[PDB]
């Protein structure tokens, strides 16, 4: 159902465990998310965070999605034909840590969240294509 | 069966993934015919690979096509790996999958050449390229800590999370083996030798790898070394010639410590590892203090693991844990760590799919290869 058909697409899979279409302009809300996990709880402060001037604080500082701290590995989400931001989450002792994607399209970041062992290049390359297909559409 | 190639400046070293050690290592060179006209002579190729391409020097122009790491001449290098896949492993590269390795940092356009060529040219069904220094990283059985990557031209620092180098993070120094060998190379001409050809260059190098270390104290070792000849040591020449090290041995890797002693303003490869410590995120600072691993040739030195322990200890936090890993293997690191990762089943799941290459092109490296 709208929003929803993307979700769903990016989960049918398997191979991930959380998605979420976020709109970053003007009043930030999560369009559509898997339910009763991490990303349906984005704050609209985190999302400042994810899109400010500030390409370099969040290096040292980490930041959060949902509140779950993450630790950034590449970011190139204001970059002109990469698009995104990739990260890792940051867990206590021995507990699994994900790998994380977030793609900027001209509304919208496009979040995916791999289960553990997923590799970070998969969940890019998905995370990525889903965004552009957004992209062509004006969205 | 997933082949492993990595390329560094000087040798290439290729296998098959699972194996214990390269099966095979070659210098990386390319030889084209040098004036001499087509038959005789002997060369009647346009070209010539290798340890063939050395045994020929004369009557061949030798060239490498990798340049402190980064590759420097597309089509030399296509010829490395086409004589890596036909002479020297005896293969057919369109039946086996390859992971190939990069220098930290690694341009944009080189990552997406090294693609293209594997795939128009060489038909990989399937190909990944991985930082060197998060192989050697595996190597050593971690996937979080910061590797100290030291071979003849360039020194790096790559810090690593869960395998994923850091790439904001990453210190290039560009001090390395060379100059030291060109170090000590001046300084035992000061003393009264007479080092300064490339032939002798070659004597140097060996008597660096045989008998040069890391000194736990710099200022004291000094005192030790005029005080008594207990640290001297004696060296066998080509001709006959047996000759007498001292201060030399010790004074030549400390460079790496003091960069001063070349001229340059750098700061030391210790100082230049807590940098990269210090750029990364406050939660797993903890965590790199106490997986500092050391890789490449110019690691090899006696010494040199507990002097970086001391040097980190003193840079860092008081209360930190420092602890700086240097594998006896940590010379063949980035091959092995290669062998680890391309063995797994799990490799199917991270590499460039021949038809991946087909619908993307090129830039799919960017989005899968990190
Ligand atoms: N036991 C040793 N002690 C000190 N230095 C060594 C030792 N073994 C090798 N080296 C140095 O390592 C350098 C060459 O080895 P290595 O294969 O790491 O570099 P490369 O891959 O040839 O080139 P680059 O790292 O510039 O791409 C030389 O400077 C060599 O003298
Ligand atoms: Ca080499
Ligand atoms: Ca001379
Ligand atoms: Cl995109």
């Amino acid at each position: 159902a709208g929003w929803n058909a993307y979700i769903d697409n990016l989960m049918a899979d398997g191979t991930c465990q959380d998605a979420a279409i976020v709109g970053y302009k003007d009043s930030p809300s999560v369009w559509a998310a898997v339910p009763g996990k991490t990303f349906v709880n984005i704050t609209p402060a985190e999302v400042g965070i994810l899109v400010g001037k500030d390409r370099s604080s969040f290096f040292v500082n980490g930041l959060t999605l949902g509140g779950q701290k993450c630790s950034v590995i590449r970011d190139s989400l204001l970059q002109d034909g990469e698009f995104t931001m990739d990260l890792r989450t940051k867990s206590t002792g021995g507990a699994p840590t994900f790998n994380i994607t977030v793609t900027m399209t001209a509304k919208t970041l496009v979040l995916l969240m791999g289960k553990e062992g997923v590799h970070g290049g998969m969940i890019n390359k998905k995370c990525y294509e889903m965004a552009s297909h957004l992209r062509r559409s004006q969205y | 069966a997933a082949l492993v190639v990595d390329n560094g400046s000087g040798m290439c070293k290729a296998g098959f993934a699972g194996d214990d050690a390269p099966r095979a290592v070659f210098p990386s060179i390319v030889g084209r015919p040098r004036h001499q006209g087509v038959m005789v002579g002997m060369g009647q190729k346009d070209s010539y690979v290798g340890d063939e391409a050395q045994s020929k020097r004369g009557i061949l122009t030798l060239k490498y096509p990798i340049e402190h790491g980064i590759v420097t001449n597309w089509d030399d290098m296509e010829k490395i790996w086409h004589h890596t896949f036909y002479n020297e492993l005896r293969v057919a590269p369109e039946e086996h999958p390859v992971l190939l390795t990069e220098a930290p940092l690694n341009p944009k356009a080189n990552r997406e050449k090294m693609t293209q060529i594997m795939f128009e040219t060489f038909n990989t069904p399937a190909m990944y390229v991985a930082i060197q220094a998060v192989l050697s990283l595996y190597a050593s059985g971690r996937t979080t800590g910061i590797v100290m990557d030291s071979g003849d031209g360039v020194t790096h620092t790559v810090p690593i999370y869960e395998g994923y180098a850091l790439p904001h993070a990453i210190l290039r120094l560009d001090l390395a083996g060379r100059d030291l060998t060109d170090y000590l190379m001046k300084i035992l001409t000061e003393r009264g030798y007479s080092f300064t050809t490339t032939a002798e260059r070659e004597i140097v190098r060996d008597i660096k790898e045989k008998l040069c270390y890391v000194a736990l104290d710099f200022e004291q070792e000094m005192a030790t070394a005029a005080s008594s000849s207990s640290l001297e040591k004696s060296y066998e020449l080509p001709d006959g010639q047996v000759i007498t090290i001292g201060n030399e041995r010790f004074r030549c890797p400390e460079a790496l410590f003091q960069p001063s002693f070349l001229g340059m303003e750098s700061c030391g490869i210790h100082e230049t590892t807590f940098n990269s410590i210090m750029k990364c995120d406050v939660d797993i600072r903890k965590d790199l203090y106490a997986n500092t691993v050391l890789s490449g040739g110019t690691t090899m030195y006696p010494g040199i693991a507990d002097r970086m322990q001391k040097e980190i200890t003193a840079l860092a936090p008081s209360t930190m844990k420092i602890k700086i890993i240097a594998p006896p293997e940590r010379k063949y690191s980035v091959w092995i760590g290669g062998s680890i990762l391309a063995s797994l089943s799990t490799f199917q799941q991270m590499w460039i799919s021949k038809q991946e290459y087909d619908e993307s092109g090129p830039s799919i490296v960017h989005r899968k290869c990190f």
